C-alpha cells in the first residue's frame, strides 16, 4: 500500500534536484543521518558475533578441513538477521553513493575551481589523510574510507578487533544461505538481486574499510581473508544437487564478483585464483539467457 | 631517478639480454659434449657423473639470468609507472593554471 | 595423408597449351617439368609406400593366422596398431579417390616430359607407366589389400580379433581422446566391409557369435558419422551398405536408416567438476595424490566428451547439407559448403556451439594451471599401484606358482617382478616366505617415488600380465588372484595419457579442424580457391554473437575467435604448410577488423541507450506506460570483460582490445558532439534548450563511458566541437548572436506580465 | 626401440635437457627483448613529453590577462584544433608476426614455385594465385558487401514507389565561418569504411 513511486523520488534527476536545494551542507547532514542508521545495524551485528565468539573463532582457523566446517556452521544461530542487517547496510550506502554522485555532478558544474582544486589535493599518514577525505566527501568526492562511517563507528581495543575480524567471518560462511532464497535471483532488468543482496557487495567493503582504519588493522589483509572464505564456502555447493539449496547458486556466485569490482582492495588476479572466472561466466549466462 | 632507469636501459637489461643468449649457444656446446664425451668414453660411470653435473649448473644459471632480467624488467616499469604519475600530476596544474588565466580573460 | 590433403592443382595455375601453334609452347612446358618433377617424386614414394604397407600388413596377418599360431596370444596393444592399419589404408585410399589435382598436375608433367623427349631409363619407362596406372584406378588401395588379405586362410578371424577388441573397448570406455574413440568406429567400419567378401562372411560369423553384429549397429545409429581426415567425414554406416553381402541381410541393421538435453547436462557437469576443481588448487598422503589423479582423469574425460560433442556435430552437418525443405531461408542455388556449415545451424544450435567450446578452452587453462602439481601426483600414484602391485601384490600368485610346478607361470611373475622392482634396500628380500613357498607368519615397506615407470618398463609389464589372464596360463591361477591382475590391468591402461598430462590436454582439447576446407575446395574443381567467410565455421559463430548483441553469450565471444588459434597452429606444426598460415592469418586480419568495428559500434550505442533512460522523466515515462505507449526501457549486456582485454593472444600477436574500442568510441563521442552543436546551427534561438539536454545526455554517456575506458576530459572534447580551443568564441555563442540578428530582435514581441 | 641401455638412454636425455635449457634461454630473451622495445619506445615519448609540460609551464606562467586581446581572425582565418583521430587496422598484416613465428613458419612447407610461369601467361595475372590466394577474403567480402549495399538501395526504391549586415563586424566572421565548413567540408577499401556505407544506407 504504498502511496509513492521510489524512483521519482530517488534517480538521478532527482537527488541532483535534491542536492541543488540542500548543499554541501544539507547533503552531508542527510549523510550523517544515514550514518546514524548504519551505527545502529552495527552495534547489533556486534552482539550476534559475540553470541557466536566460540563458533566464529574455531571457523577462523579450521578454514582448510571442511567436515568440521559443515559441523561448526550447524552451531551458528541467527545467520538470517546477519545478512538482512548487512544488506540493510549495504541498501543505506548505495542511496548515499546516489546522494553523493548527485552532488558531485552538482558542484563541479556550480563551483568547478574549487571542486578542480579538491581532486588534485585528494589525488596526490593516516589521521591527517581523513581531514583530506572529510572535504572531499563534502564535494561528493568517492573515498577508499567513509569518513562519515568511519566517524559513526567511533561511537578494549584488542577485543574490538577480533569482533570485526570474527564479523567477517560470519559474513563469508553465510553467503551460501543466500542461494535457498527465491529472490536471491539475479536479473538484468535490476543489474542485481530482488532482494538487495547486491548491496552487500557495498556493505562488505566499506564496513571493512571502516572498522579496520579505527582498530589500524589492514584492511586489504582482512577482506583478502574475507574472500578466501567465501569463495571457498560458495565453492562446496557447487557439488550440491538438493533443489532447495542451490536454486539461486548462481546469482549469489555473482556477489563475489561484485565485492571485488566495487573494492579497491580487491583485484580480479586474487578473486581468479580462489574462484575461477569461468563459474561467474556460465552463472551471467545463466541469468541473461 | 632517471639515472636508474638509463642504467637499466643502456646497460642491464642490454647485459641481462646478452647473458641470455651467451646462455643459449654456450649450452648448446655443452649439450653437445655431454651426449659426444658419453658416447666417445669407456668411463661411463664418470661421463654420466659429469653430464648430471652440467644439468645441476646449467638449471641454476639459466634460473639466475632470469630471475635477474625479470627484476630488472620489473624495476623499469616501476619508474616509468612513477613518471606518468608526476608528469599527469604536473599537466593539472598547468590545466588548472590555463582555465584560470581564461576566465579572467572573460 | 598430410601431402594428399594439402595438394593443391598445379596445373590450374599452369599457361595451357592451346594448339601446336603457339610461340611460347616449348618454354612452357619446359617450366611445367622444373615445377612439377619434385611433385611428381613424392607421388612415386607415395606409390611405393602403399605397396609396401599392404605387403607389410598382410605379411603379419599371414604370420598370425598360422594353424597353430592362432591358437595363441597376441597383444591387445598390438592388434590396436594391426586396426589403425587398415584405417590408414581406409584414410590413404579415400584422400586419393578425391584428390583430382594428384592425378591431373601427373598427366600434366607426364604431357610435358613427352613432348620435350627428355632422356628416362627403361626403369623410368614402367616406373611412369605404373604411376599413371595407379592414379587413373578408384579404389586401388582398398582393393590391392582385399586381394592380398583374401588369398590368407582364415585371415578374418584376426580382423574378427581386432574388431571385437574394438566393440569390447568402446562398450566400456577404454579410449581418452575424442580421434582413439573415433578410430575404434572406423576399425570396426572397414573391419567388417574388408571380413565380408567372396571367402568370409559376416553373417555366417555373427551366427557364429564370433563377432556381434548387433552391438556394432547400435553405436553407428548413436554415432552416424566421424571426421576420416580433415573435413572429410566417415559415414559409418556406409561400410555396412556396401558390403559385398548387405542386400540379402538388410533387416539385420538399424543404423543404415534415416541439443537443448545435451546442454542442461553439459552445464551441470562443468558447474560439479569446476567446483571441485577450484577447492584442489612435508608430504601428502597416498590418498590426497590418487585423489588428484582422479580428478586429473576426469577432468580429461570431461573435456574429450564436450570436444567429441562439438566435432560430432560438425561432422554430421557436414554429410547432412540442408536444403530449402528442412531451411526456408536457405535457396536450392546455394553451394554445398554453405549448406553444409552457414545455413544448417539455427540461432539457438549456433550459441550452444560457443558455449561448449568456450567450456573446453576455460577448463583447459584450468586443467593446464594445475599441470606441475598433476605431473607430481600422477607420477606418485602410479609409482605407488606399480610397487605395491608388483612387491606386495604378486606374493600370492607367486608362492602359488612354486608351491606348485607351474615353471611357465613362475618365470613370467619374476620377470615382471624383475623388471619394475625399486626394492628400498636396493636388492629383492630372499628370505621371504612366499618366494621359497610356505605362507606368512611377513610386511615389506614399499618406497614412494615421485617417478614412473618407462614406457618400455609399462609396455612389458603390461603385456606379460595380460598373457597370464588371455590349458591356458588363465586356468592355473587362482579366483582372487585373476581379479587382482584384471584389476591393475585394467587400471593401468590410461597410465601413459596421464604420465604424458599436457599432450594429453590438447589431444582432449583439439578443435582445430572446425576451419580446415581442402576435400569441399577440391570437390569444386577449381571454381573456388578458398570459401569466403561467411561459410567459415570459426567466423559463423563469432559474427552471430556480434550480430545478435547477445548479452549472455557476449562473454564467450573471445573463445569462438581463439578458434583461429588452434587451426593456425595446426597448419605450422602438423600440415606443415605455409599456404594454409597464410589464408588463416589473412581471414583473421579481415575478420578482426569486423570485430573491432562491430564490437565498438554496438558498445557506443549500448552507453548512449543507457544515458537517454537513465535521464528520461520517470513520470512521463509511467504516463506513457497507462497510455499504452510504453517506452521501452533497453535490454542491459555484459560488455565490462571485453573492455578489460589489455591483451588479446591471437596468431602470436598481444591485441590491445581496449585501446582499439576507445579510438572508435572517442570518435563516436565527437561526433555526437559535432551533431549536436550543428543540429542547434540548423534551427532558432529556442532549440537551445534541446541542445542543452542533449549535452547533458552526451555528458552521461562520457561518464559511463569513463568507467572501462580512458578518454579525453569531456569539456576539451566539447570546447573541440564548439571550435572553442584556438579561438575565443564557439560555435553555440556565436549561432546565438547570429538568430539574435535575424530572428530574435526582428520577430519577438515581449510580454511583460508574462516575462 | 626398446633395446637400448639404460645409463645411455639417462645420458641422452640429460643431454636433452640442456638443450631444452638452450632453447629456453633463446625463449627468454626473445621473450624480455619484446617487452624492452615497447618500454624502450615509451621512454622516447615520455622524455618528448616531459620536455614538452616543462616548456608550457614557461608559456603558461608568462600569461598575461590584462594583456590578451581577442582576435576574431582566430575564426576565419585560422583552423579549428582536431586531435588525433588514428585508429589501428589490419592488424595481422605479415609485417606484425613476431620473429619467434617468423621463423618457425620459415622452416615450413612453401608452395611450388608457380610464379616462374607468370610471364607466360595470356591474362597477366600471378600464377601462383590459382594456387593460394590470402587477398581472396577481402576481394570477395568487398565485393558482396557493395552488391548488398545496392539490392538494399534499390529496395528502398522499391518500397517507396509502391506507396505515395554593415552593422556589426562580426556578422561577417559568422558569415564566412559557415563557407568555410560548408564548402569547406569534402576536401577506399577500408573495413571500417566498407561497413560505414552498408550501413548508412539503411538510414539514408
Ligand atoms: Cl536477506
Ligand atoms: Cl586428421
Ligand atoms: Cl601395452
Ligand atoms: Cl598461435
Ligand atoms: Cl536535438
Amino acid at each position: 500500500e504504498l502511496t509513492f513511486n521510489a524512483e521519482e523520488y530517488s534517480d538521478i534527476s532527482e537527488m541532483r534536484s535534491l542536492s541543488e536545494l540542500l548543499g554541501p551542507y544539507g547533503m552531508k547532514f542527510l549523510s550523517e543521518s544515514l550514518m546514524w542508521h548504519i551505527s545502529s545495524q552495527v552495534a547489533e551485528l556486534k552482539k550476534l558475533v559475540v553470541e557466536n565468539v566460540d563458533v566464529l573463532t574455531q571457523m577462523r582457523t579450521s578454514f582448510d578441513k571442511p567436515d568440521q566446517m559443515a559441523a561448526l556452521f550447524k552451531r551458528l544461530s541467527s545467520v538470517d538477521s546477519v545478512l538482512k542487517r548487512m544488506t540493510i547496510i549495504g541498501v543505506i550506502l548505495s542511496f548515499r553513493s546516489l546522494a553523493q554522485e548527485a552532488l558531485r555532478d552538482v558542484l563541479s558544474y556550480h563551483i568547478p575551481f574549487l571542486v578542480s582544486s579538491i581532486e588534485d589535493f585528494k589525488d596526490h599518514d593516516m589521521k591527517v589523510a581523513m581531514n583530506v577525505y572529510e572535504l572531499s566527501s563534502a564535494a561528493g568526492l568517492p573515498c577508499e574510507i567513509d569518513p562519515a562511517l568511519v566517524v559513526a563507528l567511533s561511537s578494549s581495543p584488542e577485543e574490538e578487533y577480533k569482533i570485526a575480524c570474527l564479523l567477517m567471518v560470519f559474513v563469508a560462511v553465510s553467503l551460501p544461505t543466500l542461494a535457498s532464497n527465491v529472490m536471491s535471483q539475479y536479473s538484468p532488468a535490476i543489474e542485481g538481486h530482488c532482494n538487495n543482496i547486491h548491496c552487500l557487495a557495498k556493505a562488505i567493503n566499506q564496513i571493512a574499510a571502516a572498522l579496520f582504519t579505527i582498530h589500524k588493522g589492514s584492511i586489504e589483509d582482512r577482506l583478502k581473508e574475507f574472500l578466501a572464505l567465501a569463495s571457498s564456502s560458495l565453492l562446496k555447493i557447487g557439488q550440491e544437487t538438493d533443489k532447495t539449496t542451490t536454486r539461486n547458486r548462481e546469482s549469489v556466485y555473482l556477489l563475489l564478483d561484485m565485492i571485488v569490482q566495487e573494492s579497491p582492495f580487491l583485484t580480479m588476479d586474487l578473486l581468479e585464483s580462489c574462484f575461477p572466472y569461468v563459474l561467474l561466466r556460465n552463472a551471467y549466462h545463466a541469468v541473461y539467457k | 631517478a632517471m639515472a636508474e632507469l638509463q642504467m637499466l636501459l643502456e646497460e642491464e637489461i642490454p647485459g641481462g639480454r646478452r647473458a641470455l643468449f651467451d646462455s643459449y649457444t654456450n649450452l648448446e656446446r655443452v649439450a653437445d659434449y655431454c651426449e659426444n664425451n658419453y658416447i666417445q668414453s669407456a668411463d661411463k660411470q664418470r661421463a654420466l657423473e659429469e653430464t648430471k653435473a652440467y644439468t645441476t649448473q646449467s638449471l641454476a644459471s639459466v634460473a639466475y639470468l632470469i630471475n635477474t632480467l625479470a627484476n630488472n624488467v620489473l624495476q623499469m616499469l616501476d619508474i616509468q609507472a612513477s613518471q606518468l604519475r608526476r608528469m599527469e600530476s604536473s599537466i593539472n596544474h598547468i590545466s588548472q593554471t590555463v582555465d584560470i588565466h581564461k576566465e579572467k580573460v572573460a | 595423408a598430410v601431402m594428399l590433403y594439402t595438394w593443391r592443382s598445379c596445373s590450374r595455375a599452369i599457361p595451357q597449351v592451346k594448339c601446336n601453334e603457339q610461340p611460347n609452347r616449348v618454354e612452357i612446358y619446359e617450366k611445367t617439368v622444373e615445377v612439377l618433377e619434385p611433385e611428381v617424386t613424392k607421388l612415386m614414394n607415395f606409390m611405393y609406400f602403399q605397396r609396401n604397407a599392404i605387403e607389410r600388413f598382410c605379411g603379419e596377418v599371414r604370420r598370425l593366422c598360422h594353424a597353430e599360431r592362432r591358437k595363441d596370444f597376441v597383444s591387445e596393444a598390438y592388434l590396436i596398431t594391426l586396426g589403425k592399419f587398415i584405417n590408414m589404408f581406409a584414410v590413404l585410399d579415400e584422400l586419393k579417390n578425391m584428390k583430382c589435382s594428384v592425378k591431373n598436375d601427373h598427366s600434366a608433367y607426364k604431357r610435358a616430359a613427352q613432348f620435350l623427349r627428355k632422356m628416362a631409363d627403361p626403369q623410368s619407362i614402367q616406373e611412369s607407366q605404373n604411376l599413371s596406372m595407379f592414379l587413373a584406378n578408384h579404389n586401388k588401395i582398398t582393393q590391392s589389400l582385399q586381394q592380398q588379405l583374401e588369398v590368407i586362410s582364415g585371415y578374418e578371424e584376426l580382423l574378427a580379433d581386432i574388431v571385437n577388441l574394438c566393440v569390447d573397448y568402446y562398450e566400456n570406455r577404454m579410449y581418452l581422446t575424442p580421434s582413439e574413440k573415433h578410430m575404434l568406429l572406423k576399425v570396426m567400419g572397414f573391419g567388417l566391409y574388408l571380413m565380408d567378401g567372396s571367402v568370409s562372411n559376416i553373417y555366417k560369423l555373427d551366427a557364429k557369435k564370433r563377432i556381434n553384429l548387433s552391438k556394432i549397429d547400435k553405436y553407428f545409429k548413436q554415432l552416424q558419422v566421424v571426421p576420416l581426415f580433415g573435413d572429410m567425414q566417415i559415414e559409418l554406416a556406409r561400410y555396412i551398405k556396401t558390403s559385398a553381402h548387405y542386400e540379402e541381410n538388410k533387416s539385420r541393421w538399424t543404423c543404415t536408416s534415416s541439443i537443448c538435453e545435451q546442454m542442461i547436462q553439459i552445464r551441470e557437469d562443468h558447474m560439479r567438476f569446476i567446483s571441485e576443481l577450484a577447492r584442489y588448487s612435508a608430504q601428502k598422503t597416498d590418498a590426497e595424490y590418487r585423489k588428484l589423479f582422479d580428478l586429473a582423469l576426469q577432468g580429461l574425460q570431461l573435456l574429450s566428451q564436450w570436444s567429441a560433442h562439438v566435432m560430432e556435430v560438425y561432422s554430421w552437418k557436414l554429410v547432412h547439407p540442408t536444403d530449402k525443405y528442412s531451411n526456408k531461408d536457405c535457396p536450392d542455388s546455394a553451394e554445398e559448403y554453405e549448406r553444409a556449415t552457414r545455413y544448417n545451424y539455427t540461432s539457438e544450435e549456433k550459441f550452444a556451439l560457443v558455449e561448449v567450446i568456450a567450456m573446453i578452452k576455460g577448463l583447459q587453462v584450468l586443467m593446464g594451471r594445475m599441470e606441475s602439481v598433476f605431473n607430481h601426483a600422477i607420477r606418485h600414484t602410479v609409482y605407488a599401484a606399480l610397487q605395491d602391485f608388483s612387491q606386495v601384490t604378486l606374493r600370492e600368485p607367486l608362492r602359488q606358482a612354486i608351491k606348485k610346478k607351474k615353471n611357465v607361470i613362475q618365470s613370467v611373475l619374476q620377470a615382471i617382478r624383475k623388471t619394475v622392482c625399486d626394492w628400498e634396500t636396493g636388492h629383492e628380500p630372499f628370505n621371504d616366505p612366499a618366494l621359497r613357498g610356505e605362507k606368512d607368519p611377513f610386511d615389506i615397506k614399499v618406497p614412494r617415488r615421485a617417478v614412473g615407470p618407462s614406457s618400455t618398463q609399462l609396455y612389458m609389464v603390461r603385456t606379460m600380465l595380460e598373457s597370464l589372464i588371455a590349458k591356458t596360463l588363465r586356468s592355473s591361477l587362482e579366483g582372487p588372484t585373476i581379479l587382482d591382475i584384471e584389476k591393475f590391468h585394467r587400471e593401468s591402461f590410461f597410465y601413459t595419457h596421464l604420465i604424458n598430462f599436457s599432450e594429453t590436454l590438447q589431444q582432449c582439447c583439439d578443435l582445430s579442424q572446425l576451419w580446415f576446407r581442402e576435400f569441399f575446395l577440391e570437390l569444386t574443381m577449381g571454381r573456388r580457391i578458398q570459401f569466403p567467410i561467411e561459410m567459415s565455421m570459426p567466423w559463423i559463430l563469432t559474427d552471430h554473437i556480434l550480430e545478435t548483441k547477445e548479452a549472455s553469450m557476449m562473454e564467450y565471444v573471445l573463445y569462438s575467435l581463439d578458434l583461429y588459434n588452434d587451426s593456425a597452429h595446426y597448419a605450422l606444426t602438423r600440415f606443415n604448410k605455409q599456404f594454409l598460415y597464410d589464408e588463416i592469418e589473412a581471414e583473421v586480419n579481415l575478420c578482426f577488423d569486423q570485430f573491432v568495428y562491430k564490437l565498438a559500434d554496438q558498445i557506443f550505442a549500448y552507453y548512449k541507450v543507457m544515458a537517454g533512460s537513465l535521464l528520461l522523466d520517470k513520470r512521463l515515462r509511467s504516463e506513457c506506460k497507462n497510455q499504452g505507449a510504453t517506452i521501452h526501457l533497453p535490454p542491459s549486456n555484459r560488455y565490462e570483460t571485453l573492455l578489460k582485454q589489455r591483451h588479446v593472444q591471437l596468431l602470436g600477436r598481444s591485441i590491445d582490445l581496449n585501446r582499439l574500442i576507445t579510438q572508435r568510441v572517442s570518435a563516436a563521442m565527437y561526433k555526437s558532439l559535432e551533431l549536436a552543436i550543428g543540429r542547434f546551427e540548423s534551427e532558432d534561438l529556442t532549440s537551445i534548450v534541446e541542445l542543452d539536454g542533449l549535452l547533458e545526455i552526451n555528458r552521461m554517456t562520457h561518464k559511463l563511458l569513463s568507467r572501462y575506458l580512458t578518454l579525453d576530459g569531456f569539456d576539451a572534447m566539447f570546447r573541440e566541437a564548439n571550435h572553442n580551443v584556438s579561438a575565443p568564441y564557439g560555435r553555440i555563442t556565436l549561432h546565438v548572436f547570429w538568430e539574435l540578428n535575424y530572428d530574435f530582435l526582428p520577430n519577438y514581441c515581449y510580454n511583460g506580465s508574462t516575462n | 626401440g626398446i633395446k637400448n641401455e639404460l645409463e645411455c638412454v639417462t645420458n641422452i636425455s640429460l643431454a636433452n635437457i640442456i638443450r631444452q635449457l638452450s632453447s629456453l634461454s633463446k625463449y627468454a630473451e626473445d621473450i624480455f627483448g619484446e617487452l624492452f622495445n615497447e618500454a624502450h619506445s615509451f621512454s622516447f615519448r615520455v622524455n618528448s613529453l616531459q620536455e614538452r609540460v616543462d616548456r608550457l609551464s614557461v608559456s603558461v606562467t608568462q600569461l598575461d590577462p590584462k594583456e590578451e586581446e581577442l582576435s576574431l581572425q582566430d575564426i576565419t582565418m585560422r583552423k579549428a584544433f582536431r586531435s588525433s583521430t588514428i585508429q589501428d587496422q589490419q592488424l595481422f598484416d605479415r609485417k606484425t608476426l613476431p620473429i619467434p613465428l617468423q621463423e618457425t613458419y620459415d622452416v615450413c612447407e612453401q608452395p611450388p614455385p608457380l610464379n616462374i610461369l607468370t610471364p607466360y601467361r595470356d591474362d597477366g595475372k600471378e600464377g601462383l594465385k590459382f594456387y593460394t590466394n590470402p587477398s581472396y577474403f577481402f576481394d570477395l567480402w568487398k565485393e558482396k558487401m557493395l552488391q548488398d549495399t545496392e539490392d538494399k538501395r534499390k529496395e528502398k526504391r522499391k518500397q517507396k514507389q509502391k506507396n505515395l549586415d554593415a552593422r556589426s563586424v562580426l556578422l561577417e566572421a559568422i558569415r564566412k565561418g559557415i563557407q568555410l565548413r560548408k564548402v569547406e567540408e569534402q576536401r577506399e577499401n577500408d573495413v571500417a569504411t566498407i561497413l560505414s556505407r552498408r550501413i548508412a544506407v539503411e538510414y539514408s
